[PDB]
């Protein structure tokens, strides 16, 4: 035999390989990845009825798939023909997959064509359909989406997405996606001045989805605002914003806004549990600005360029469990930034500029069980920042510049010393290099 | 001893998809500053007669992301190796990935600064002397310039996953 075999698995990858070799009838995985299979038709797959999983990725370029390739693979339930550069798909290719529940097709060139046509019809079961990186330019699923009553994970990302609107998506409604990955897809028309905006109404219309993968897409506030109104009342647990590199103004410019209390009131209805703003270029925590989401338990903005925080910034987070703020430009705190945050858990602070924390900084935060304060710039804290935080179980501390002078540092070094098993890595003493919690001032 | 040679093999793999995803990395970085400055731009394009002095505060920004453009083809780097300032540009980054001698992998990435990206002389200030479409257009030509490199180490990934299953096998 020319491929590996071993028990249910022939593994047939990098043979040389111009047709589907000769395999045990019994196989149910079969790995043909990397050889140079020019065209696949009924014939190709006839000795092999009982394949659960199979991968054809990557072949030289230019693939023909004939129509009822797959036919009689009754029991196919994952199919990977990924990197198909040129694939060629007659629109019969996937006749006879109803049990079908995974399909892989990243970067094969494909366009709209794949998802408004009939290419995907006879699969009636199935679940999760990846189509990273490919030319698709409008998203324009065919009516039989209805009846995919198992249908719940699509990926787009990569593919330069023109706009989404309600009748682009019509197919899609009613559909309870898991995960729904529209990341990276540039949205290049959907910009100020579109009329489509007029028009577009609600691309998630009647749709909910656990996973909202928006990431990568700019999201100028302006666009985000717009964006946000059009799909007002869809339920969205976990929404990705992350990387919309258009959305802050950034540290030492005001071309751009930075999201405000007006940005997000369209998702007041999403109830949306946790949110990605990460690496977004995010300068000012503007009041009210998280406001409307009313049910968010996490909110990360890591990896932004914030160095300031308006009061009332966090006003209406009354459910949030953990808050990063992780690899900001944050040159200090003061008591009134984490107002509004009394069910805290979780504070990231880590990665800042942080030269100073204000008398109370925390005073308003109970519930906390977990602080990162590591590489900052702090040479000493306030006399008992740290003793109403009764439910504290970590505390990252270390990497900062501690001045060990006595008496300033008395009270960090007794209480670090006192609560040594909460305390994560080691705090150090500028000069001397000995731990903070080693320090016994006189 | 012919177990050794996969286990090498293998090694070797999985390190190129390291070093591939440390570029692929880095270009997304490239690609949101790109976009950024597209939108830079067209604002810029969009400002009125009357709001003419608005242009000069755009310029520094883009002139700020530009230089990011060339920190990241500057520094970005793995295994002591320049990735993405075009220097291994020619040669390019070969993996011994067969089980014999022979059996090879040659990865090229071009150069990601402004400059090779011809993003470096974009001036807001200056439509009527560099054409709005002109700017937008080198813009774009980057865009997809960066945007198909990363196509192409996706390729490469995806046939170094392949190869580490077939030596598994
Ligand atoms: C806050 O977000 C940061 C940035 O995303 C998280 O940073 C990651 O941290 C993990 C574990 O420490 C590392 O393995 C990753 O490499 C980090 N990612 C980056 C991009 O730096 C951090 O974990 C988050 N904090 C909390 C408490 O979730
Ligand atoms: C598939 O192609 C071969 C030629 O390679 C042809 O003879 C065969 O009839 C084709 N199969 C079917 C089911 O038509
Ligand atoms: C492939 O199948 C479609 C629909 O099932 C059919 O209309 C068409 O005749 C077939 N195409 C070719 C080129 O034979
Ligand atoms: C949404 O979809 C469900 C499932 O088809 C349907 O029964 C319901 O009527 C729809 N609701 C609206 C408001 O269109």
């Amino acid at each position: 035999s020319e491929c590996s075999v071993i028990g249910y698995n022939a593994i047939c990858i990098n043979r040389g390989l111009h047709q589907v070799p000769e395999l045990p009838a019994h196989v149910n995985y079969v790995d043909l990845s990397l050889n140079s299979i020019a065209e696949l038709n009924e014939t190709s797959f006839s000795r092999l009825q009982d394949l659960q999983f199979l991968k054809v990725e990557q072949q030289t370029p230019g693939l023909v798939i004939r129509n009822n390739t797959f036919r009689g693979l009754s029991s196919l339930i994952i199919l990977k023909l990924d990197y198909n550069q040129f694939l060629q798909l007659e629109t019969g290719a996937f006749n006879g997959l109803a049990n079908l529940e995974v399909l892989t097709l990243t970067q094969c060139n494909l366009d709209g064509a794949v998802l408004s046509g009939n290419f995907f019809k006879p699969l009636t079961s199935l679940e999760m359909l990846v189509l990273r990186d490919n030319n698709i330019k409008k998203i324009q699923p065919a009516s039989f989406f209805l009846n995919m009553r198992r249908f719940h994970v699509l990926d787009l990302t990569f593919n330069k997405v023109k706009s989404i609107c309600e009748e682009d998506l019509l197919n899609f409604q009613g559909k309870h996606f898991t995960l729904l990955r529209l990341s990276s897809i540039t949205l290049q028309d959907m910009n100020e001045y579109w009329l489509g905006w007029e028009k577009c109404g609600n691309p998630f219309k009647n749709t909910s989805i656990t996973t909202l993968d928006l990431s990568g897409n700019g999201f100028k506030e302006s666009m985000a605002k717009r964006f946000f109104d059009a799909i007002a009342g869809t339920k969205i647990q976990s929404l990705i914003l992350s990387n919309s590199y258009n959305m802050g103004s950034s540290f030492g410019h005001t071309n751009f806004k930075d999201p405000d209390n007006f940005t997000f009131k369209g998702l007041e209805a999403s109830g949306v549990k946790t949110c990605d703003l990460s690496k977004s270029k995010i300068f000012a925590l503007l009041k009210s600005v998280f406001s409307h989401f009313t049910d968010l338990e996490q909110l990360t903005l890591a990896q932004n360029e914030i160095n300031k925080i308006d009061d009332n910034a966090f006003w209406g987070l009354t459910h949030l469990l953990k808050l990063n703020l992780s690899q900001n430009f944050l040159g200090s705190i003061d008591s009134r930034m984490f107002e509004n945050l009394d069910k805290l858990e979780v504070l990231d602070l880590s990665y800042n500029h942080i030269r100073a924390l204000g008398d109370q900084s925390f005073l308003g935060l109970p519930n906390l069980k977990e602080l990162a304060l590591d590489t900052n710039q702090l040479k000493s804290v306030p006399d008992g920042i740290f003793d109403r935080l009764t439910s504290l179980q970590k505390i990252w501390l270390h990497t900062n510049p501690w001045d060990c002078s006595c008496p300033r540092i008395d009270y960090l070094s007794r209480w670090l010393n006192k609560n040594s098993q909460k305390e994560q890595g080691s705090a150090k003493c500028s000069g001397s290099g000995k731990p903070v919690r080693s320090i016994i001032c006189p | 001893g012919q177990i050794r040679g996969l286990e090498m093999a293998s090694k070797n793999s999985q390190d190129g998809i390291s070093l591939i995803q440390t570029a692929e990395g880095a270009l997304t970085e490239t690609h949101a500053i790109l976009q950024r400055m597209r939108e830079l731009t067209v604002q810029a394009g969009n400002t009125g007669t009357q709001q003419a002095e608005d242009l000069g505060a755009i310029k520094d920004e883009m002139d700020a992301l530009i230089e990011e453009i060339d920190g990241i083809s500057n520094r970005t780097e793995f295994n002591g190796k320049k990735l993405l300032d075009g220097t291994n540009s020619t040669d390019g980054f070969t993996f011994q990935i067969g089980a014999n001698a022979g059996q090879q992998l040659n990865v090229k990435i071009d150069s990601m600064s402004s400059t090779a990206l011809g993003v470096n002389a974009l001036d807001v200030t200056d439509f009527a002397a560099t054409a709005f479409d002109d700017q937008l257009k080198s813009i774009d030509t980057a865009i997809n310039t960066v945007s198909t490199q990363r196509a192409k180490l996706g390729a490469v990934q995806n046939r170094l996953e392949h190869t580490i299953n077939n030596l598994g096998a």
